[PDB]
RNA sequence: CUCAUGUUGCCAGCACGUUAUGGUGGGGACUCGUGAGAGACUGCCGGGGUCAACUCGGAGGAAGGUGGGGAUGACGUCAAGUCAUCAUGCCCCUUAUGUCCAGGGCUUCACACAUGCUACAAUGGCCGGUACAAAGGGCUGCGAUGCCGUGAGGUGGAGCGAAUCCUUUCAAAGCCGGUCUCAGUUCGGAUCGGGGUCUGCAACUCGACCCCGUGAAGUCGGAGUCGCUAGUAAUCGCAGAUCAGCAACGCU
């Protein structure tokens, strides 16, 4: 079905459908249906347009989505880079930020290990 | 190790023992409650007026005579070389090579 | 009747067992009530090292520093007996828990 | 991090030299040895120079810096690449 | 009375042999309640199967140590030395199976220079 | 950026 | 794999000119020439400084792998330029006879 | 065993069946110290050949094992420049097993979603003459013939 | 395996509380714990053997043929290593190569190598319910009972110098039940943005933990190569010390 922009799944409860956004894991999403009085063993198929309202109305009154959370880790990046910080500093250099090995290992943020 | 460092970890220890005792240790008993003045104590900054050397965080357990400073036993005050040796020539309470 | 219990400790076996025996029989001599040396199980505190300087960390040594361990449980406690069991001297190797 | 109920670490030193400088109400340059003092919006116009291990480094305080301790603008290592 | 014992790498098990049922008592609980492995079952009955006396003797016994299946070789080891006990006749068929052998394979000290008792680290020769 | 409710969690 | 020498040069306390790292790999090339299944060359240049000497001032450890068999030299001499001769030649031996018991 | 051999294990016979190639088979399946897990994937797969073909499972096993047990096998070695594999002829005891190894490590990558369900299928069509353990029996067979001139050797 | 043996541990025959329960009086009965001691020695039956060693089959026995594992490293080499555990012969310093201090680094990183851990899934992941282990550690230390916090933890201190109390009456893999249905997924968990907890004067460089969101590479791995013969391998978990607090997946 659609939603605010996951087209979602059919075969999947809905403990795992909702996870498939961006501001959503598995406990978010029992949260939602507890609060919402649905069950969570349901399908896709078998859904109904009022429910997804009213799943509408719950995360978007108490909940942000893709485009607050994307513009928000932004923000904060572009922050802490643009103020002179070490963290952006490590986030220009495309390099690890929490204090993490630099010699060996941190092929997850250099790339893969094209040889020298 | 060298003669210096034995003295002032000793030294370090007499100034703990002067004020770790109770200066160092009343304003933590002001600092743990929800009653206290940290709303407007200092009692943080008068912490920081102390000495570094109030804590015992800046002591190292050096082996008593030899003081190696690394791989020191806690029941023995010794480092592994000297407990080698003197277990090894039978002068410790009931220590001896072991099996199981 | 009342009880004193009096827990011993040492490190050789040999002196707890002698000690045991010579302060049986100071309770044997005035009647005083006997339970005996019941065994309690030994501790093994281990330390282990290595053997030399600055490497050969696979080479290595253990320790054990035991504590063997009795319960003498003396029941009748004759004041007399008491003053008796108090004031007797022993080898240095036990230390005891008069309660 | 330094928790809530502890209160952040503003060290004796600095704040008695930011006390001078407010209670005079005029801002100047400061030096200072301490990373590990975190920050107020107290010393937005207030400038200070802070230790690389070698020399000093004068930097400029700004709003949005503060929760973080100055060691983070203090760069200590140069790498330069190879 | 009868009491008697077996030991199977810390599996100690005390056993009262009765002259009754097959009922057997594991700490207030049956042998399909406790122990629900047929293998189990298997070990702990072949006596019962050697001698033919399926359902003639009631057990009451304590689980102490080890785990099931030390505590099953452990029991029918007692369960053997209890019917030798009733009966020595039995003994010379039952080495013969050996169903009275105190399994000595316990295990090995964890040695130094290694990761466990015998597996040792990669050996390069760099 | 709200650092005036930073500073109020914070005191 | 004629760039899969994996060189390794060094040196713990020595002046090393960087001269003495186109001798070493050139030299090490030499035998690139004539063998084939070449992986490693973990390689040092050591000093043991100590007074009036034992005739023996520098030293050399030399090892490398093969498919399998993995070859060792060890040498010593005054100065640089026996030291890797005198490794390269006991090497040679080595892979000579290695290359004639290959087949 | 430069000094000598040392004896083989007493296999236990089956609570159930009757028969030791059946624990055999749960130790040769067996992965990580559950042997009860492989017991019980195991009899569930018996009970569903059962199902399938409305009789005992073990018979069909049995033919199964008929089907996919050689005699003989390869023994390489190196002679002469050149090294030369040689048929040899393989006892039952080694011909069995290697027979059971054939048969679960060639299930293992079926496509039955469920190792139960992969292993009872690989054993029907092994009885049947179609498993990929029957192909390799085969194959071995094949090479074997291949270089029966090796057997004046006699090793 | 025998004798002795009874608390802080067994507790059958007994009695008494009966929800938390050996809980308490009571019995040394099985365990048990700690001490002493017989027992295995080709000792014995037989067959081979210079009739010698020695070995091949048997009995009993718990074990059978150096029962198993440890500890114990002949002379000596490798001018192996250690003048930084220590001590030491020589030369050098001494207003400094010494020495007291605050900051920083030893955690840098375009790469290579070596040791390991969790993964690449259905013998599986997730949720729920239920059971049995040994082992050690603990005083200006260990810490629950009741509750709050999602949970890290949070005041509180019973009770313990300790088979008593904390160590849940000591666990996890496992058994049973429900869903997921072969997939870049309910795999996998990295990396990163948030918000918090704790120890420390102090958590940026440079700590661990928790919650939320994030959800990557990786689909059993080349030449070749390491380990392992019995409670061994392979796997799950726990504990201890060094430790203020942690890189502990390491070590024992």
């Amino acid at each position: 079905a659609r939603l605010v922009g996951v087209d979602l799944p059919r075969d999947k409860r809905m403990e795992i459908a909702l996870t498939y956004i961006y501001g959503i894991g598995r406990t978010r999403s029992n949260e939602i249906l507890a609060a919402t009085g649905i069950d969570k063993n349901m399908r896709t198929k078998d859904l109904t347009d009022d429910q997804v309202t009213v799943l509408r109305d719950y995360i978007e009154g108490n909940l942000k989505v893709e485009g607050d959370l994307r513009r928000e880790v932004q923000a904060d990046i572009r922050r802490k880079i643009e103020i002179g910080c070490y963290q952006g500093l490590r986030h220009r250099r495309g390099l690890p930020v929490r204090g993490q090995r630099t010699k060996t290992n941190a092929r997850t943020r250099k790339g893969p290990k094209r040889t020298i | 190790a060298k003669k210096s460092k034995i003295v002032k970890n000793e030294q370090r220890r007499e100034l703990v023992q002067r004020y770790a005792e109770r200066r160092a240790e009343l304003k933590r008993t002001i600092r743990d409650p929800a009653s206290s003045p940290e709303r407007r104590a200092a009692a943080v900054s008068a912490l920081q007026r102390l000495p570094r050397d109030s804590s015992p965080v800046r002591l190292r357990n050096r082996d008593v005579v030899d003081g190696r400073p690394r791989g020191h036993l806690r029941k023995f005050g010794l480092s592994r070389v000297r407990v080698r040796e003197m277990a090894h020539r039978g002068e410790l309470p009931g220590v001896r090579k072991a099996s199981w | 009747g009342q009880k004193i219990r009096i827990r011993l400790k040492a490190y050789d076996h040999e002196a707890i067992d002698a000690s045991a025996r010579k302060i049986v029989e100071t309770v044997t001599r005035t009647g005083a009530s006997v339970v005996g040396p019941v065994p309690l199980p030994t501790e093994k505190n281990v330390y282990c090292v290595i053997r030399s300087p600055h490497k050969y960390k696979d080479s290595r040594e253990h320790f054990e520093m035991r504590t063997h361990k009795r319960l003498i449980d003396i029941l009748d406690p004759t004041p007399k007996t008491v003053d008796a069991l108090m004031r007797i001297d022993l080898p240095a190797s036990v230390d005891v828990n008069i309660q | 991090p330094r928790s809530l109920k502890k209160g952040p670490f503003v060290d004796d030193h600095l704040l008695k030299k930011v006390d001078v400088q407010n209670e005079k109400n005029t801002k100047q340059v400061i030096k200072t040895w301490s990373r590990r003092s975190t920050i107020i919006p107290d010393f937005i116009g207030h400038t200070f120079a802070v230790h690389d291990g070698r020399k000093h480094v004068p930097v400029f305080v700004t709003e949005a810096m503060v929760g973080h301790k100055l060691g983070e603008f203090a760069p200590t290592r140069t790498f330069k690449g190879h | 009375p009868i009491q008697t014992v077996g030991r199977r790498k810390e599996a100690v098990v005390r056993v009262r042999l009765v002259p009754g049922t097959g009922q057997f008592n594991l700490d207030g609980r049956t042998l399909e309640n406790y122990f629900p492995n047929k293998v189990h079952q298997q070990l702990i009955k072949a006596p019962l199967v050697t001698v033919d006396r399926v359902d003639q003797f009631d057990i009451y016994a304590h689980l102490d140590g080890g785990g099931p299946s030390g505590q099953a070789g452990a029991l029918r080891l007692a369960i053997a030395r209890a019917l030798i006990l009733v009966q020595p006749e039995d003994r010379p068929a039952l080495k013969k199976a050996g169903f009275l052998t105190r399994d000595p394979r316990a295990i090995e000290r964890k040695k130094y220079g290694l990761k466990k008792a015998r597996k040792a680290p990669q050996y390069s020769k760099r | 950026g709200q650092v005036e409710k930073f500073r109020r969690r914070y005191g | 794999e004629r760039p899969h020498a994996e060189v390794v040069v060094k040196g713990r306390n020595v002046e090393v000119p960087d001269h003495f790292r186109t001798y070493v790999s050139e030299k090490l090339s030499r035998l690139e020439r004539f063998d084939k299944t070449i992986y490693l060359f973990d390689v040092e240049l050591d000093h043991e400084r100590n007074r009036r000497q034992r005739k023996n001032c520098q030293h050399v450890e030399i090892t490398a792998r093969g498919r399998g068999p993995v070859v060792r030299g060890e040498a010593c001499a005054d100065s640089f330029y026996t030291a890797f001769e005198s490794a390269v030649q006991k090497l040679e031996g080595r892979l000579r006879r290695a290359k004639d018991r290959r087949k | 065993p430069r000094k000598g051999p040392a004896p083989k294990r007493p296999l236990v016979n089956d609570p159930v069946y009757g028969s030791q190639l059946v624990t055999q088979l749960v130790n040769k399946v067996l992965l990580e110290g559950k042997k009860s897990l492989a017991e019980r994937i195991v009899y569930g797969a018996l009970e569903q050949a059962r199902e399938k073909t409305g009789t005992d499972p073990v018979v069909t096993l049995k033919r199964a094992l008929d089907n996919v047990k050689p005699a003989l096998e390869v023994r390489s070695r190196r002679v002469g420049g050149a090294t030369y594999q040689v048929p040899v002829e393989v006892r039952p005891d080694r011909s069995t097993t290697l027979a059971l190894r054939w048969l679960v490590n060639f299930s293992r990558q079926r496509r039955e979603k469920t190792m139960v369900e992969r292993l009872a299928n690989e054993i029907l069509d092994a009885s049947n003459g179609l498993g990929a353990s029957v192909k390799r029996r085969e194959d071995t067979h094949k090479m074997a013939e291949a270089n029966r001139a090796f057997a004046h050797y006699r090793w």
